[PDB]
RNA sequence: AAUUGAAGAGUUUGAUCAUGGCUCAGAUUGAACGCUGGCGGCAGGCCUAACACAUGCAAGUCGAACGGUAACAGGAAGAAGCUUGCUUCUUUGCUGACGAGUGGCGGACGGGUGAGUAAUGUCUGGGAAACUGCCUGAUGGAGGGGGAUAACUACUGGAAACGGUAGCUAAUACCGCAUAACGUCGCAAGACCAAAGAGGGGGACCUUCGGGCCUCUUGCCAUCGGAUGUGCCCAGAUGGGAUUAGCUAGUAGGUGGGGUAACGGCUCACCUAGGCGACGAUCCCUAGCUGGUCUGAGAGGAUGACCAGCCACACUGGAACUGAGACACGGUCCAGACUCCUACGGGAGGCAGCAGUGGGGAAUAUUGCACAAUGGGCGCAAGCCUGAUGCAGCCAUGCCGCGUGUAUGAAGAAGGCCUUCGGGUUGUAAAGUACUUUCAGCGGGGAGGAAGGGAGUAAAGUUAAUACCUUUGCUCAUUGACGUUACCCGCAGAAGAAGCACCGGCUAACUCCGUGCCAGCAGCCGCGGUAAUACGGAGGGUGCAAGCGUUAAUCGGAAUUACUGGG
């Protein structure tokens, strides 16, 4: 605490959890705002922070999905906050997805309080949940070391009064003393791009009083703050020690899930940023060196090469880094899928230019095209998708890879034929009279001319003649003639095997 | 700005001293005078027509203590003047304040003279002047200031001030620490030391 | 639009409707003068000339029909009638 | 005081002399990149998408033109609870005022941009048939009346924007009449056209005791003039192309009617049949121009951001109104593209103003401060407004100043490097000693940009009026945005502050080691296939400096399109 006049901060609280465990609903019930979990994708596909309207005190809440792509994002929502609350259903048991979200709470060493969240439902059992989490090192209630359990209903929507008291009680039992009159610091929740207001970021400030004129350094981002904007109330001039506030007017997009610190002077925070650009060039040269020594090759070792390229822009910068990792996860060896040029925010002229240069699918999350992208798209209409849900995206990249995949495998006989009585012809050299002994003979298929397990001669069925005329097909028990260009090699009693080849089209999984 | 290196390395390269030491010793002893300016430098006296032009340019600049851009500014200024361009060049080079301080002997070396003009000790016509490249004009009284006059810095200079050159293009006192610039330096004061008819040619190569 | 010149917007319209009404009466009278000139009744032409002179200078002093135009009208419409008379 | 101005080298051959291209040394830039960077002064800083834009701000102003209380600040009367003489609360335009509104003037200026535009434009020099706000000098009037209407009230439709129905009410708004030459139209006689009041103070007469009326200031109106401003016309000059050679129906001319502020095919009707064209018409491509800047010995060439003059444009396309002046950058209408809001019915927008953002591109900046100063808009002044302007922020971009110590110091220290291993060099450099402390760092002091304006006094002028007001003096209060100003004084202690290219020839500056025709260098001719002065590295050396180098760009050199000045 820099100003030494410290007083308890209002509490920063995070929530993790999944698949409508009241999971959106609980926050909306606590804010009393009646969003009513009505938003796209069932439950949310990205992080958010909300400072809330409550009594006796005030509290801030953070929420992210815990789903399979969001591993760093749910870690970044965990690692900053004062208190973590972990939602669990009352229906029956605890999911394998939930104990992983417990692990992100334990690995970040935060004290935890929990709630049974659907107890008014008729087939609910809170005691079952209590016993099943008494099989794990989650600090269970009473039988274990007591992370306190609360029994309330968020899926149906019935208070929750007790949970609000419990969250306050843990924050009162904790020591939250914080500078209210000194200097400002904090972390960036989620960052995005506005096309009238510039690159922006929602930043939670840990240390109080971010002022109107302050110089800020967040990672490789710098600036003097022009204005501060919030969803609880639009116009912010001097901030608290526990609240998210949008900042606007910066050089690029500041990274989500890391530290903003106010600084002495603007000139020095150019020099630090240019040192951090040098550090990003050290991380650039690290990622350049790694790919060559991992498998010798620049890209693919074996000759059966297939790849897919994608060009990706998410609206939120925390999202772009997390879901791009999940699109490189799903790949097989045979068809390799790779990102080229990950963007943040709206599609632009140069983004469409990269997928025009080297073939790739151009996708954007809630992101859509703008006029200078449209200019490239109307010229060359590349694969252009602005999207709905990430699961369908993970399905359509897999579908693209599956279409990319090499297609055929099956080799099976159509017919077997025996040769007798050679003739000579200027069309093909020799003409082997044949009698088809088994199966069907068709005009163009591969053939194997064999005697006693050696292939005497090799080819594709060239001429199918019956009696005196070339014909499309012939079936067993029938006189035939055949000759192939540069065939002069007839031995009577040799056998032709004509064979069908059948495609299968493999599908990546 | 200033050179900031071994003084004698210039003196061996240029081929005589620039008076960057006291004169007690070291024009014949500590110096290796013209013997070799660098490690292989024993083994050559041959030179080109560009090199004899550049060497006298460098000699004059290393005497007066000025950089190529500033020295070019003096050459351009000498060019617009009526009367001889080489003569007005050498007049502009001689016309410096730190040079008049060196002529008065208030600074023993040209570098100590520039230190003395820098450190706020000098007054011209009762104005103080920190700028080294001030120019001293006809009927300019010049002096070291009354407040902290004649310190150990100036006092050490005044002994070798008593008997070196002491010529007439300044009036010299050095009792109360002053001087008066009446006549300009003229051609016969400083020619033949420098190939001036050559130096004025060189910028049209 | 954005600034308080919504006042100047209503000011020009009202004056326009005022001036247009006087200009309308001015022209209908000048054509009913030129009717008599086309008719060739020199007395009814001069009577109509004696009708227009006050009104043409009166609009000229108001200024909407304008001074040197008004004088050129009285000159021009003179030159036909004092051929006819 | 004003003519002091012009260089060549390398390279075709076995060698030479010619011809002749190519290449370099120069200067310069609204620059970028690379590497490196201490402080200060001054100048300059989107040349890409005339691509699109969030949020804030960019011209309003007069109560001394007018109804008015919507303000809200006092006062008074009165009605009232008392503090008992005052507080309190309803009235009241009484009074300092002043929103919405009415009327007048300003909004047509400044600012930004270079799309279109090859001349209709621009520049220079001339001209005739013209108007010209405000602003000044001159000569005279400023008489007498009338009708509306918004605001505002009472109803009423709307999500919102934005309205509807009916009465009432004023004016320097609006409309009649009188009055009218020196003015307009006419040959003349004649006909006809204007008005507005407002404000300050005051003896006398008197007043429906409101002011009549006097006197001062100012505004209103007509006319002859001024200077200014703008329109108009003509000549010459002002990009490129002949693989653009034929081009013109309102075209070219006349007459008459009509039209503009005014000349005028300006536009009609009618008549005639011409006009332009090798001195480059027409068409196409391409472009804002000049005073100038840059280069150049000059002659010339390139270039037209900065700065100023002029022109043109203001989401795309077109038209008109208002007004002195616009066919109007932040006015209007309509049409179009496109963008947004919404209760979904219906509504809203034009940052090439200043900031600022997306996009573009190699690449060009702070969502700052103030009307303190200058210059504007309105006003009588106060005053208010002023993103013009004055300033600051950011950037080694350019120009320029200065520092990063000075003197002594041989045992010519060690180390490094070379070394015929004799020594040489790096190098008086370091080290050491003796000194100085600029500019920074820190603590103290302090110009000018401020002249004015305001208020109070006096004189003088004025007047029926010691009035009353202005002018002209005096005196007293004051008036600094930048601003921790420029600038000065005091202290500690060499402390905080040097890098970059290049070294075969050109071209100033040389060896050793490694690699071995590989890896690489190259602006040019060229270097390297184990002893590389040309690669990599080191040592040494040279140039230049808070910059250095490369690249791109233009002129130069190039008498290499040759007038000066060629074959």
């Amino acid at each position: 605490d820099t100003g030494a006049a410290a007083e308890p901060r209002a509490p920063v609280v995070t929530i993790m959890g999944h698949v409508d465990h009241g999971k959106t609903s609980l926050l909306d019930y606590i804010r009393s705002t009646k969003v009513a979990s009505g938003e796209a994708g069932g439950i949310t596909q990205h992080i958010g922070a909300y400072h809330v309207e409550t009594e006796n005190g005030m509290i801030t809440f953070l929420d992210t999905p815990g789903h399979a792509a969001f591993t760093s994002m749910r870690a970044r929502g965990a690692q900053a906050t004062d208190i973590v609350v972990l939602v669990v259903a009352a229906d029956d048991g605890v999911m394998p997805q939930t104990i992983e979200a417990i692990q992100h709470a334990k690995a970040a060493q935060v004290p935890v309080v929990v709630a049974v969240n659907k107890i008014d439902k008729p087939e609910a059992d809170p005691d079952r949940v209590k016993n099943e989490l008494s099989q794990y090192g989650i600090l269970p209630e009473e039988w274990g070391g007591e992370s306190q359990f609360v029994h309330v209903s968020a899926k149906a929507g019935t208070g929750i009064d007790e949970l609000l008291d419990a969250i306050l009680l843990q924050a009162e039992v904790l020591e939250l003393k914080a500078v209210r009159k000194g200097m400002a610091s904090g972390a960036v929740i989620e960052s995005f791009l506005d096309k009238g207001r510039g690159p922006v970021a929602t930043v939670l400030v840990r240390e109080g009083t971010l002022h109107k004129g302050d110089i800020v350094l967040c990672g490789f981002e710098y600036g003097r703050v022009r204005a501060m904007r919030n969803e609880l109330g639009q116009e912010v001039l001097e901030a608290g020690p526990s609240i998210p506030v949008e900042i606007l007017g910066l050089s690029g997009v500041p990274a989500a899930g890391d530290e903003v610190t106010v600084v002495r002077d603007e000139k020095k925070a150019r020099e630090v940023a240019l040192y951090r650009q040098g550090k990003f060039r050290e991380v650039k040269l690290a990622r350049q060196q790694k790919s060559k020594l991992e498998n010798m090759f620049a890209n693919m070792t074996e000759g059966e090469v297939h790849e897919v390229n994608i060009v990706l822009k998410a609206d939120v910068q925390g999202s772009v880094e997390a879901i791009s990792d999940s699109l490189l996860k799903l790949s097989t060896d045979e068809v390799k899928v790779k990102i080229i040029g990950s963007g943040v925010g709206g599609i632009t002229e140069t983004d469409a230019t990269l997928a025009a240069a080297s073939n790739a699918i151009l996708v954007g999350f809630n992101v859509r095209a703008d006029a200078s992208a449209r200019k490239v798209i109307e010229a060359e209409s590349l694969d252009l998708r602005y999207y709905s849900v990430i699961y369908n995206l993970i399905d359509e990249v897999k579908a693209a890879m599956s279409g990319m995949l090499s297609p055929e495998l099956k080799q099976q006989i159509i017919g077997l034929a025996e040769v007798r009585d050679v003739f000579k012809s200027p069309k093909f050299g020799a003409i082997a009279g044949c009698m088809v002994t088994e199966g069907v003979v068709k005009r163009h298929n591969p053939i194997r001319v064999l005697r006693d397990n050696v292939v005497i001669y090799e080819g594709e069925l060239e001429s199918l003649r019956r009696f005196k005329d070339d014909v499309n097909e012939v079936r067993n028990g029938m006189e035939c003639g055949i000759g192939v260009k540069n065939y002069n090699d007839v031995r009577t009693g040799d056998v032709i095997e004509v064979f069908e080849i059948i495609e299968i089209q493999r599908t990546i999984a | 700005a200033r050179y900031l290196g071994p003084k004698l390395k210039l003196s061996r390269r240029e081929g005589t001293d620039l008076f960057l030491k006291s004169g007690v010793r070291a024009i014949d002893t500590k110096c290796k005078i013209e013997q070799a300016p660098g490690q292989h430098g024993a083994r050559k006296p041959r030179l080109s027509d560009y090199g004899v032009q550049l060497r006298e340019k460098q000699k004059v600049r290393r005497i007066y203590g000025v950089l190529e851009r500033q020295f070019r500014n003096y050459y351009k200024e000498a060019a617009r003047l009526k009367g001889n361009t080489g003569e007005n060049l050498l007049a502009l080079l001689e016309g410096r304040l730190d040079n008049v301080v060196y002529r008065m002997g208030f600074g023993a070396t040209r570098a100590e003279a520039r230190q003395l003009v820098s450190h706020k000790a000098i007054m011209v016509n009762g104005r103080v002047v920190n700028i080294a490249s001030y120019q001293v004009s006809p009927n300019d009284v010049v002096s070291i200031r009354e407040k902290a006059k004649k310190q150990s810095r100036v006092k050490a200079a005044l002994e070798l001030a008593e008997q070196r050159e002491k010529p007439t293009w300044l009036e010299v006192d050095a009792g109360k620490m002053e001087g008066t610039f009446k006549r300009k330096p003229e051609r016969s004061d400083l020619s033949a030391d420098i190939n001036e008819h050559l130096i004025v040619e060189l910028y049209s190569k | 639009n954005i600034k308080s010149a919504k006042k100047r917007a209503i000011q020009s319209e009202k004056a326009r409707k005022h001036n247009a009404s006087r200009r309308s009466m001015m022209r209908t009278f000048i054509k009913k003068v030129y009717a008599a000139i086309e008719a060739g009744d020199k007395a009814a032409a001069q009577k109509a000339f004696n009708e227009m002179q006050p009104i043409v200078d009166r609009q000229a002093a108001k200024g909407l029909i304008h001074k040197n135009k008004a004088a050129r009208h009285k000159a021009n419409l003179t030159a036909q009638i004092n051929k006819l008379a």
